[PDB]
């Protein structure tokens, strides 16, 4: 089919233009305008453990919303089995919520 | 395949140890209450242990290509959850002298259970690598539960860093595994070579990667070496579960691979596993001679039990009483361990730092605690294979199957690992009768698992026919 | 179809050969995204277009968010084992990497004599992997759940501050 | 039309690698990393293989892949956060106290 | 000449070769965990080695 490969040559052309349309202001930013020098121009204008909680729960959390993801798109062929399944999946899901929660792990404020 | 209501009663403890996990995760996010999570989680395991009657009455059956269940199954899944009771007992009284969270324990020890059962019953790779997955990671946060301690932390980044690489092995040879072959079914690896080709080399590769990774699971020569630090470094109940559980869960699994896969009878195969079983017998012996720790010399010891129980594996597809043989070493190895990394816990109980793993902390036990003196003295005598008790019915049983087969390297490395056992075991048990300078019921519930266990051992050492006819009934699908 | 798989394969090999020899953290798990963006094309490639969505939102997306956001979190700057570059030296480096190209032989002469039609590259939809996972692969599916709450647990109770 | 040994072949070269990165690493962040490195690789082996068979297997052997991958990752930062905070150095080599 | 009971050493020689041999075994055991690794990658080549040659 040429429609498919008319697709994909213009998904690679619209990917090559906008990185090399970025490259380009940035080229141009880079060359156009004057330098000038400062004494202080160079000179600049321990993180707690929530920030690894946040991120880690958000990766354990993505990695069961792939799973999630892989059930919606074929929710008609899987009937209520698949339903049955999924609801176990997610009830396994707002309990690990639900500690986490309770236990002060999502509690940024004290 | 679908899942029917028959299915589901064959599903019947994963289910249970499953809405476990699922109402002691919801009581903890009600109110920490250490009593209370600890009584639901073994109340969730007995419960299991009990359905484990419903799952026989209703037969031998394939629950989806992943799981296959029958009475093999139903004996590893017993073993598991037996070894998960007594280490969620001995638990208790270590988590006593805990300052920080000590519920989250019992889910971890759960979810570990849950992958011990799927290990129990898994027909797959996919359930394979599942199972050893959801053994290893409540390992990880078990192992180093007590991360103040420096030995605590250590021995689990030491797990956690290892076990990821064998995972990474294991997956990648699975992966080889089913490009060669094109299913994951277990009696499907090999199936579709014929004429004398099972030797096929990606085949080979894929299942040599798999053996690496099993075999770190094992603590088979040569990914053995992680075994005494993290059995010392990890608190004094996880040593139990991971001596007795993840061994016990690992090996049946390995065991059904073996059993049920058409490249399980390939010879290079054969040999380079009686080549790791030759050495797992000497070393772990050889190593434990001069060992002044006692989880130190235990993890030595189970290297080289492992080398016994490898040998059993060998022999699975001459003779005809292999999987027999290992069932019945495992219940005697179970029942061993259980008694001494039961009163190696007992003595550390409470947590109050370093653990009580010195020779000379056990050197004159018998002067304060007679009885722990004599369950450890009991279960020394076990694990060297002496008559009259329970690990001498498994070195019989290990011995005769290597005969039949005409395993004489192996046989020969048995009895002289035996001889090299003798040694480090009579050592400890006679160190506890020399001489050198609690109160609550849960302790005494330790105590009474212990002693159970040493009763069990001295009985079914006498008269061993009642749990060799039970591992009889306890036969998978041909 | 096979340029875009020999292309991604190449920079896939040729960013992770930076990962393991780099210095700075940050560079090396910026390689490390690039190998894993080069690991999708691969996975488009061969016509597995989940595993490639997947491989961008999951693994390049939050498994090395996490990475980066540990590492900027503990400041690596000057360390002393950073400065030593002791990786980079002969006698530390040689030995493993004549254990890595043996182990690479082994299994490369494994490889090469298993048979092989060629993969058609015929896109196994996101559908069919979804109807396979809460079918045949239920099991799976829930005690996946399982075990990344284990890891929830273990994560929470190591690293919390307190 | 890509060979399934072309792909194999990439797989295995990346696992090397990424154990290669695991031994020679001392800072403990590059010990993860190569293990992210070689269980990615693994999967990508899987992918292959079910890409060769035309089987969602491969597809659904990454997934349980890469949240192992996802899990391990989190254990293995929260472990590297606790020795740098019990220790202020990630260097693998002074966890080393317990031996012989 | 015989005083020292020399056939009861000749039969204490492998007694002598155990501790040997488990002292020289128990090197291994340095407690690093990037040798834990590298045996383990060993370990991997020599299965692999192995299980070519004899396929
Ligand atoms: C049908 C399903 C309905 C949703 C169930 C899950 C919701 C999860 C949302 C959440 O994080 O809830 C946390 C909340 C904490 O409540 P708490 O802090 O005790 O508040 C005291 C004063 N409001 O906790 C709750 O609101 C409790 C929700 C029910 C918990 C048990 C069932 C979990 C599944
Ligand atoms: C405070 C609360 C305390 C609660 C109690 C806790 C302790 C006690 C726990 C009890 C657990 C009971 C488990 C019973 C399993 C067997 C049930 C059964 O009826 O099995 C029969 C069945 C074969 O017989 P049939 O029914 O004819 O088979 C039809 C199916 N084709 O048999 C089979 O299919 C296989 C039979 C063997 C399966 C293994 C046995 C169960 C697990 C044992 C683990 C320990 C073994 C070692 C120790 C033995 C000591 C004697
Ligand atoms: C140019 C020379 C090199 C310059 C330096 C490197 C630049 C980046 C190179 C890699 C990315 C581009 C590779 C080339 C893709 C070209 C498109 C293509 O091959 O399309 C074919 C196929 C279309 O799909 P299908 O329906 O199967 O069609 C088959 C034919 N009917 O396509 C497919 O099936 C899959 C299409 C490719 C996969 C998606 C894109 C992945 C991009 C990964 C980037 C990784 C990071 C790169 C960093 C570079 C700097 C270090
Ligand atoms: C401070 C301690 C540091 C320990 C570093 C350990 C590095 C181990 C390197 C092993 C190199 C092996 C080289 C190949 C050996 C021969 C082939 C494999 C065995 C047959
Ligand atoms: C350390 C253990 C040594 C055991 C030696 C056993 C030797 C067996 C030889 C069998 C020869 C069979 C010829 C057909």
């Amino acid at each position: 089919s040429t429609e498919v490969i008319a697709h994909h040559w213009a998904f690679a052309i619209f990917l090559i233009v906008a990185i090399g349309l970025c490259c380009l202001m940035l080229v141009g930013g880079w060359f156009l305008g004057g330098r000038a020098r400062a004494r202080s121009k160079n000179v600049p204008f321990r993180l707690s453990a929530k920030f690894y909680l946040v991120a880690m729960f958000f990766v354990i959390f993505d990695v069961e919303a792939l799973y999630l993801f892989a059930w919606s798109t074929s929710i008609r062929e899987s009937g209520w089995v698949g339903f049955v399944e999924a609801a176990i999946f997610i009830f396994v899901l707002l309990a690990g919520l639900v500690y986490l929660v309770r236990i002060g792990a999502l509690d940024w404020t004290p | 395949m679908t899942i029917t209501p028959q299915n589901l009663i064959a599903l019947l403890p994963l289910l249970i140890v499953g809405l476990t996990v699922v109402v002691v995760m919801l009581s903890i996010a009600w109110r920490r209450n250490h009593f209370l999570n600890a009584t639901l989680s073994v109340i969730g395991l007995n419960a299991a242990l009990v359905s484990l009657w419903f799952v026989g009455q209703a037969g031998a059956m394939d629950v989806t290509p992943l799981m296959r269940v029958d009475g093999f199954a139903m004996l590893y899944t017993g073993l598991v959850l037996l070894a998960s009771l007594a280490t969620c007992t001995f638990a208790y009284p270590w988590l006593e002298g805990y300052n920080d969270n000590k519920d989250e324990f019992y889910l971890l020890v759960l979810i570990a259970a849950l992958g011990g059962i799927l290990l129990a019953n898994a027909n797959h790779l996919a359930s394979l690598f599942l199972g050893i997955e959801l053994i290893s990671l409540p390992l990880f946060g078990l192992v180093g539960y007590a991360f103040r301690q420096k030995r605590s932390l250590e021995a689990s980044i030491k797990y956690t860093i290892l076990s990821a690489a064998a995972s990474s092995f294991l997956l990648f040879g699975m992966a080889l595994v089913y490009a060669q072959s094109g299913d994951l079914s277990f009696v499907a690896l090999g199936k579709n070579l014929g004429d004398g080709m099972l030797n096929e080399p990606l085949l080979l590769a894929g299942f040599g990667l798999m053996i690496v990774g099993l075999g770190f699971k094992l603590s088979l020569v040569p990914f053995h070496l992680w075994t005494p630090d993290v059995y010392q470094g990890a608190p004094a109940p996880v040593s139990t579960f991971l001596a007795t559980a993840s061994k016990i869960a690992i090996f049946g699994v390995v065991m059904r691979l073996f059993l049920y896969a058409p490249v399980g009878d390939s010879e290079a195969i054969r040999v380079v596993l009686a080549i790791i079983a030759f050495a797992s017998i000497i070393f772990g012996n050889l190593m434990a001679l001069s060992q002044t720790n006692i989880k130190r010399l235990l993890g030595y010891s189970s290297i080289s039990h492992l080398g016994y129980l490898l040998v059993a594996l060998i022999a699975l597809q001459t003779g005809e009483m292999s999987m027999e043989a290992v069932g019945v070493y495992l219940a005697g190895y179970l029942f061993s361990s259980l008694g001494a990394f039961g009163v190696v816990s007992l003595m550390s109980s409470p947590y109050r730092g370093p653990d009580a793993d010195s020779l000379f902390s056990y050197r004159g036990l018998f002067w304060h605690r007679p009885i722990l003196a004599a369950v450890m003295t009991v279960m020394m005598l076990s694990l060297a294979g002496i008559p009259m008790t329970l690990g001498f019915i498994g070195k019989f049983y290990v011995l005769a199957v290597g005969v039949q087969a005409h395993l004489w390297w192996l046989v020969g490395a048995v009895v002289v690992g035996s001889a090299i056992g003798l040694y480090y075991y009579l050592r400890v048990a006679v160190s506890l009768y020399l001489h050198a300078p609690p109160s609550n019921w849960q302790y005494s519930a330790g105590g009474i698992v212990v002693l159970i266990s040493a009763l069990l051992v001295l009985v079914l050492g006498v008269w061993p026919q009642p749990l060799i006819s039970i591992v009889r009934l306890a036969m998978p699908l041909m | 179809m096979e340029f875009a798989f020999y292309i991604c394969g190449l920079i896939a090999i040729l960013a992770t050969l930076r990962v393991i020899t780099h210095t700075n953290p940050v560079h090396a798990l910026l390689y490390l995204i690039i190998s894993l963006l080069a690991i999708s094309g691969v996975f488009f490639s061969l016509g597995a277009y989940f595993a490639g969505a997947l491989e961008i939102i999951v693994y390049a997306g939050a498994i090395m968010v996490l990475f980066v956001f540990v590492v900027m979190m503990l400041n690596l700057g000057g360390s002393e084992i950073e400065q030593e570059r002791q990786w980079l030296k002969p006698q530390v480096w040689i030995g493993p990497a004549i254990l890595s190209a043996i182990m690479l032989v082994v299994i490369v002469y494994a490889i090469l004599g298993v048979n092989d039609q060629g993969i058609d590259g015929t896109p196994i939809s996101a559908k069919a992997v979804g109807i396979t996972l809460f079918g045949p692969y239920v099991l799976a599916v829930e005690l996946a759940s399982m075990l990344l709450l284990a890891g929830l647990v273990v994560a929470f109770h190591v690293g919390r501050e307190e | 039309m890509i060979p399934l040994q072309h792909g194999l072949i990439l797989a295995a070269i990346l696992f090397v690698l990424g154990l290669t990165g695991l031994v020679i690493r001392r800072n403990l962040l590059f010990m993860l990393i190569g293990l992210e490195i070689m269980i990615n690789a693994s999967a990508l082996a899987f992918v292959v293989a079910g890409s060769y068979w035309g089987q969602t297997d491969g597809q659904v052997m990454y997934i349980l892949a890469i949240s192992l991958a996802a899990a391990e990752a989190s254990i293995g930062l929260a472990l590297l956060l606790q020795l740098h905070r019990r220790r202020q150095n990630l260097n693998i080599d002074s966890v080393s106290e317990m031996r012989g | 000449l015989l005083k020292r009971d020399p056939l009861n050493s000749m039969m204490n020689i492998p007694a002598v070769l155990s501790r040997f041999a488990g002292k020289g075994l128990l090197l291994s055991e340095n407690g690093y965990l990037r040798w834990y690794v590298a045996s383990m990658s060993i370990g991997a080549v020599v299965v692999l080695a192995l299980l070519m040659v004899l396929r």
